[PDB]
């Protein structure tokens, strides 16, 4: 086998090596900012033929941001149906109401964690 | 040989603790943890909220509720008198085992070290200390929290008492409507010279 | 019988763990030790800096540092993905045993009190409170510390997690060229549910 | 079996510490105990005045009173030298044993640990925290806390060393002539890597 | 029995019932504001004819507030001999002095504890 | 043996006495500000002939100030060699850059400390 897959929600844990023998083992481990959740795998073996088993990063969701409810007389919609980071928040009030500290938040990636652009809007009489 | 925990055991199904007075049922899931260590006792406590109500404190501006515990002459909790409506017991895996309770009264705040009714050591009955409520946006909301050890029988019966309680009055609630979610605090350990058995 | 630790032992020879990614090389020297006590277990944590670099953050006015712990099923460090490099063992004098270690697992934070991936119970997954570096000028310098039982999993392997971090953010740093030295924190000791053996 | 704690025995009849020099006899009585709990010590403290002069210092913007304890190089309270003038012992129920004390070294600080006339490790020599005064008008006055663990050695019969000081310095006071009483501290818990018997 | 007796510093553990056995026992427990003191009783059991036994609510005192010493040149004296709530501290300065922060404080219930109704005066040189 | 002799950086442990019979012992103590260091004696036996066996104060050392290094571009030097209280530390700049934070700092005790007069100085371009 040579230099092990490489993907985008997880990374190879250790430096790669060009060879590798039979009955080797190499292990992954979500990149910053995903997680792990059972039960699919996130290391492989060389088998007798120089081919990787099958193996994903699928076990690895990305980090998501905290909830967020409908700002009273209005609606909070998860632009991209999804609290993963990489995404936005939309806010339209309702009709009687306007809304006001604008009305788009994107949950972004800092560091090791998701979190919003910002603070949720709220709606007044109008 | 658990028999050096009394405790609520851990994350209870259905909530355990009535903590709200302006409630009935059971607001909330006191989890709490008595350890022997040597002439001393190891206290471990924290609040997991259940009902709408108390989960929605979190968005105002000044609070503060009280855990009222009061055990008899045994060491047994008063569960009539007392805010946790089911009894504590020794450790069984991560739940209360189901037995008689091996030298409660040794779990019990020491009448000695902390008096009832005198007022020349009353300054003695005090403990404090800070907890944190973990907010939505990640940050850490301190929460202040006094701890009263037996100094006022409430009764014939009530031989220790136990209150804890948390607060906070800051410029701004800890959460907003569209935030909020459950009110939990962070464990708060504390020591106490033990009664004997 | 000194079954009821599993620490790193008293200052280590060399350093022991990597904290700063922009290292390589065992920046610092962490000291950790977990007893067994009753349904809970003791967690007394403290940081000895080594390398120059590690060293001179003290001349930062904001700095933060995380020391990440994963255990596998057994409740053995996993350490190609901890910071902290050599595995922990059982009392021995001041140093670590060289044995099987006895009930590792019972060291854990238990899943059932600190879950995975459980956003309704998230906030039960943390701990705070303060540490303090001792500047040179004498002063007591507090330092911010969170800490993060086992709720994200970072692959297949690790069954446990324990995430230590560090960190303060002032008008000025706790020293000065001239003056900085080593960097170390004062112990810092907190509480959690164990994991059953 | 007692002996795993070494301790001053729950609040005595006649004061049993002389924390202030401008003073002499005794101005307090200082509670201490130290329990045996795996690699480490858990150390609880606090004082209660008895004498008219100490009792009166919460009258005072600015104080700070330090406890000095040396112990020999077998564990034993040097008496003439510390502030505590009556040796430690097991736990009695809620007095002080009255025999010879069981691996007294085992409840030391750790020379290993906590090192002597080592400047490169000196910072390591230090815990911190906070206490409460509860005032007359209830509220928690927070008093400082510094410890040093053996660095200096007073003489060629100090083996260890256990230096607890307390200290305020606000605007005001924590009391006022008609309101002052007794100065009691709240219990301050800390812990510590233990010596080997 | 009928439902049992209420008292002014004590109340009934529990909601009352109209009819009650013979040998069931009621309980009671200090209000707030109150505290015990042994050793009197605070529950009684119906008898064998139909009335309760004798009971009190002596046992429960109630909260007092802190201690005042008379203030350099002055006296602080008990208005009513008590430091029970309810009551009042009255304060006089000595004939050569005057009195400044007005001079009664209202020991009060707040809650479940008895608190001056506000700071003790002092005495100056006139 | 007569009293005690007494040293300057070790104090006698107790009240003296006028009179002091063989085989009696006395201890002394490092003084506030000073620390031992093994392994010199710091107490004395009165032997047969009644004068106390040799013993000095050299076990106690004073206490030191922090370490201070040369501020960049410039230099500290401590002035008397030692970092020990009662003593100084001076500072030097370099050639093409000037001193401003004057430049004499004074190792002095403060109760049962060695601490520096104040703060080191710093080096400019010029
Ligand atoms: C998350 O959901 C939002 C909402 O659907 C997506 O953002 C919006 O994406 C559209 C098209 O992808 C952008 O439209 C562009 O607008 C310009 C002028 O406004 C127009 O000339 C272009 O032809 C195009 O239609 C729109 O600007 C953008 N909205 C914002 C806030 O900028 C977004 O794509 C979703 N994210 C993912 C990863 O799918
Ligand atoms: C606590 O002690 C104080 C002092 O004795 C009592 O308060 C005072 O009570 C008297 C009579 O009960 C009040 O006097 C009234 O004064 C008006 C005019 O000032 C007069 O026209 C009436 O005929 C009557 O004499 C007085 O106002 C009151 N003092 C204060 C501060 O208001 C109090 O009764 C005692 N409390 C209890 C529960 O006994
Ligand atoms: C610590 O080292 C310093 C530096 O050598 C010593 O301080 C300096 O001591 C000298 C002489 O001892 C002082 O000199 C005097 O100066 C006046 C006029 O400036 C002159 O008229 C006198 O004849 C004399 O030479 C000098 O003032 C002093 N420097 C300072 C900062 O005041 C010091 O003696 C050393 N400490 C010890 C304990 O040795
Ligand atoms: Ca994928
Ligand atoms: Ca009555
Ligand atoms: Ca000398």
């Amino acid at each position: 086998c040579e230099e092990p897959p490489t993907f985008e929600a997880m990374e190879l844990i250790g430096k790669p090596k060009p060879y590798y023998e039979i009955g080797e083992r190499v292990d992954y481990k979500c990149k910053k900012g995903y997680f792990y959740i059972p039960p699919l795998a996130t290391h492989t073996i060389c088998d007798r033929n120089h081919t990787w088993l099958p193996v994903s990063d699928d076990a690895c969701y990305r980090e998501t941001c905290p909830y967020i409810r409908d700002p009273l007389n209005g609606q909070a919609v998860p632009a991209n149906g999804t609290y993963e980071f990489g995404y936005q928040m939309h806010f339209i009030c309702n009709e009687g109401y306007y809304l006001i500290g604008e009305e788009i938040l994107y949950c972004e990636l800092k560091g090791s964690v998701a979190i919003w652009s910002g603070k949720p809007p709220i709606c007044e009489k109008v | 040989d658990n028999i050096n925990t009394l405790w609520t055991g851990v994350n209870p199904t259905e909530a355990n603790c009535q903590i709200m007075n302006s409630s009935e049922s059971n607001d909330c899931k006191l989890i709490l943890t008595l350890v022997k260590t040597g002439a001393l006792v190891t206290a471990f406590v924290y609040v997991i909220g259940v009902s709408n109500n108390f989960n929605m404190l979190t968005t105002h501006r000044n609070i503060n509720f009280t855990a009222e515990l009061f055990f008899d002459s045994t060491g047994n909790l008063l569960t009539r008198l007392s805010s946790l409506k089911t009894p504590l017991n020794h450790k069984s895996g991560q739940n209360m085992a189901t037995g008689a309770i091996t030298n409660a009264k040794g779990f019990m705040p020491s009448t000695t070290a902390y008096p009832f009714n005198d007022n020349s050591r009353e300054k003695e009955n005090y403990i404090y200390g800070t907890c944190y409520y973990t907010a939505s946006d990640r940050t850490a909301f301190p929460i202040d929290i006094s701890v009263m050890l037996n100094r006022r029988a409430i009764n014939d019966e009530t031989s220790y008492c136990i209150r804890i309680t948390w607060s906070w009055n800051t410029g701004d609630a800890p959460e907003v409507q569209t935030s909020a979610t459950t009110l939990v605090t962070s464990p708060f350990t504390f020591y106490y010279i033990r009664e004997d058995d």
